[PDB]
RNA sequence: CUUAAAGAGUCAACCCUUUGCUUAUCUUCCCUAUUUAAAUGUUAGCAGCCGCAUAGGCUG
């Protein structure tokens, strides 16, 4: 039919908050779509889409300036230079609080999965960010448009993330219709050719550069239809939402 | 001028689903963006924002961007609504 | 011919803790706790800098956060947790031959001392830094696989046996050395007395509006997740002319008072890795230093 | 040659005071304990500068914090806690030769005289400040190690000699000359009248609808523990040309009077720390100047 | 398969003096709150005896 696992209240310590080079804040929905696929290699359930919302949130630092961390020494060749405070890049962090559900393809019974869930969440960060606590999984289903506004009022109480789109460009959109850019998705720039120092020695690579839409944030509550709520991968090397743009 | 120069150490690497495959994406940040956005969120007095300086203490050593625009970057403050303590 | 290391080789951390929150509770009455705010206050000072007496006659006004207990309340309680990880060897960056000849040369490790060590510095509270400066007494309470151990005073820069320590230490080296997890849940409580200035972390920022920020979770008073990881792992003390225990670091760094116990003296990191993995014998101690940097996790560059 | 002082050579403060608070009660009646609360209220005055006499005709409005006893209250209770920590020569982020010479070179610091004269300027009630103005009687209760003792009468400006000041000194410098940590526990009690203007520590904030502001703790008039420290460290008398005592600083600076009694003639801790490390010799009197810096804390380096 | 992988912001501090917020004042007119009803949760518990009593058992 329709089954989805929900895990609130995930307390996160220690997120990268930098999104991009002119976003720093809210994880994107990239980051916790690769969290979803990241679940589904390690415990074999299939996750058809997420939807992540925030409870509390605070970037370190001041009001206008994100908190530096302290670089500690990494590089060879340095001994030389270790009696002295390591140069730094800016590498802002964050901590938060958050509620997540998962589309799964599940037939079996709900305790395996719950169990499966959070013996992977225990292995697992977000966004880089140590995961303290999260309450226990539990599972929902859906047939009809009915059960999917239960399902979507469990996530209670959350901020949840709407793709509206883009009209002009992000600044413009920012500045005229008052919402909040988020990478989206990437657009590759150049192959990579040598996988000498890469990740994989055959995964195809790209040098890229991110790509962004116009996202609002709504009390998973005041969103009528839920699947306009689901992020999920899909065209074009982009993430989107199972409901598509947002205006009901 | 405009020769490319591939470079991607101390980059990140992420896998990305294509096609229920993957490609490794090495992301790098573009200059319009920045150059142009800042100049464009300080005309049309853009407030929500974090401002981020590049290239520490010697921006000329980084690039010509940060190297004249000292003042720093605008960055959008994507900070998220935050349920609130009593319910 | 010579197996040299890659041009990245990374691994992640292993000994993952949360923040710390700061509570203030009294220590008699341990079940009826409030959380320490952070406030700002002005602070109004002479210019007492060593280099120019001739301003010495002005002034400098300034603003800074604080964080007290309040005056009603003696005791500070912190609370955090810390989850140790197995795989210690698996490689999120680097190649395969290098690594592998390296987990290879380090099976034989001191795991258990290690262990040790980590959960000693938890149970001591050397994760309470300043915190600890003009305590009564201190009562470190450790819950991991439903069971609870408390620790009174303990003596943080000398490694001494306890039965406690020991007993934790066996899960914590049983997960280091194999696979799975282990999560310690730690409460401290310090009997500092009534409206005694707490120390949360301290803020890196570029903020104009003050001259000191504390860290802060929706006011409350906090700690740094890497500050309480660089307390846990202060357990070096193997460092030629060694003393006291310090962070371990690949070259021995304490940027903080601008030296390097283990720099140009065949003795940090990349030396003695590039020996495990090319054939040379390791001490046991070098062999506990070099995965202890692989417990510490990181990005080493440099190479081909 | 010259032994250099490390570029972050610095020393953590020794003399640790609480935040004070404010309370009101009745000289003969302590056990009913009311806080006092920070108001705000609107002042109207002239424009009375030296400068301008063209504005004197025109005035000005603010709004101010303010400060009172209740009108049923005659007695204001001010509490605090001072935690004195020894381990006064291990330096914090200094590293090891300058800061260890120098511990040798100061280990006959007359401690004594350095415990009395804190000890005194608590119980004489310097740490009140302008709350000691118009008192019928001030009463001092310092409670250390389950022993109590009281204060009346004692002259804030001499360092007269008193048995119980001296006693508590006795424990004060047995932590600072050695190592531990002892909390004084301390009350004043003020006969200023009934309604009487309280003075808590001022805050200073840019642009407010406020043009003065106090120093309040869940909206409870209260004294900042630097004040309290910047009081209790009132002991320097041991500068040239010296009248009454100062506060201890590097350059024995008053900033409200814009001079500084040791800046410029080779009394400053700076100069004097050299000295002392580098071979030369010091009076006694200015081990224990610098031993008092050690104890103030702060950055001793270039 | 998460802009993945990594990191100690740290020492120290007197915000101080002074103050007139003054004068005057019309809040007025009008008004349908209506139908209807199972508190259920059978209530859900405890008073006395034997007892070395937070072992177990027994009284209408």
């Amino acid at each position: 039919m329709r089954k989805f696992i929900i895990v609130k209240n995930v307390k996160v310590d220690g997120i990268n908050a930098k999104s991009s080079d002119i976003t720093v804040g809210m994880p994107p929905a990239t980051t916790f779509c690769g969290l979803g696929e990241t679940m589904s290699i390690k415990t074999g359930i299939v996750v058809k889409a997420v939807s992540y919302g925030s409870v509390k949130f605070e970037v370190r630092g001041s009001r206008f300036n994100t908190s530096v961390t302290k670089f500690a020494w990494q590089d060879r060749g340095n001994g030389g230079k270790a009696n002295n405070n390591s140069p730094i890049q800016p590498k802002p962090l964050a901590d938060g609080v958050f509620t997540l559900c998962f589309e799964v393809e599940w037939e079996d019974c709900a305790e395996v999965l719950v169990d499966k869930v959070t013996n992977f969440i225990n292995t697992a960060r977000i966004a880089g960010g140590t995961i303290a606590s999260f309450n226990k999984p539990f599972v929902k289903v859906a047939k009809d448009a009915e059960e999917l506004a239960s399902v979507k009022n469990a996530m209670m109480p959350c901020y949840v993330v709407v793709d509206c789109g883009v009209e002009v460009n992000i600044f413009e959109d920012a500045v005229n219709r008052k919402l909040q850019p988020m990478v989206n998705g990437y657009k590759k720039l150049e192959k990579i050719v040598d996988n000498k120092h890469m990740r994989d020695k055959f995964t195809p690579a790209y040098l890229a550069t991110p790509t962004y839409t116009m996202i609002g944030y709504k009390m998973v509550s005041n969103v009528d239809n839920f699947d306009q709520a689901l992020w999920q991968y899909g065209e074009n090397t982009k993430v989107k939402t199972i409901g598509g743009i947002y205006n009901d | 001028c405009c020769t490319a120069k591939e470079d991607v150490t101390t980059l990140p690497q992420i896998y990305f689903k294509n096609g229920e495959g993957y490609d490794i994406l090495v992301p790098i940040g573009n200059a319009h963006n920045l150059i142009s956005g800042t100049e464009y969120l300080w005309e049309h007095k853009y407030y929500n924002t974090f401002t981020q300086k590049l290239g520490g203490s010697n921006p000329q050593n980084c690039t010509h961007a940060c190297n004249k625009m000292r003042g720093g970057f605008k960055q959008f403050n994507c900070t998220p609504p935050q349920v609130e303590d009593n319910y | 011919t010579k197996l040299k290391a890659p041009a990245v080789l990374a691994y992640s951390r292993k000994i993952n803790p949360t923040n710390a929150l700061m509570f203030a509770v009294n220590w008699s009455d341990r079940d009826n706790t409030t959380a320490v705010m952070v406030g700002t206050k002005t602070v109004a000072g002479t210019q007492s800098v060593r280099g120019n007496p001739n301003d010495a006659d002005k002034g400098n006004i300034q603003t800074v956060n604080f964080a007290n207990l309040p005056h009603n309340k003696n005791t500070l309680l912190v609370k955090y947790n810390v989850k140790f990880v197995g795989d210690v060897f698996k490689a999120e960056l680097g190649g395969g031959e290098y690594s592998n000849t390296l987990q290879t040369a380090l099976e034989n490790t001191d795991f258990g001392t290690l262990a040790y060590r980590y959960v000693y510095n938890i149970a001591a509270g050397r994760t309470l830094w300043r915190n600890r400066v003009g305590a009564e007494s201190i009562e470190t309470v450790i819950t991991v696989n439903d069971q609870t151990f408390t620790f009174s005073d303990l003596l943080v820069n000398e490694f001494d046996e306890d039965v406690d320590v020991a007993e934790i230490a066996d899960m914590v080296a049983g997960v280091l050395s194999g696979e799975g997890f282990v999560t310690l849940k730690v409460e401290h409580y310090m009997l500092l007395g009534e409206g005694s200035e707490v120390f949360p972390s301290q803020e890196f920022v570029e903020n104009s509006k003050l001259s000191k920020q504390l860290f802060d979770l929706n006011g409350q008073a906090a700690m740094h997740d890497q500050k309480i990881g660089n307390a846990i792992r202060t357990i070096d003390t193997w460092y030629e002319d060694a003393t006291t225990p310090i962070a371990v670091e690949p070259y021995g760094s304490v940027v903080r008072n601008g030296v390097a116990y283990r720099a140009g003296n065949k003795t940090d990191l990349f030396t003695l890795m590039d020996g495990a993995v090319n054939g040379k014998s390791l001490t046991e101690e070098d062999q506990m230093f070099v995965t202890a940097n692989l417990i510490r996790g990181g990005v080493f560059g440099g190479g081909k």
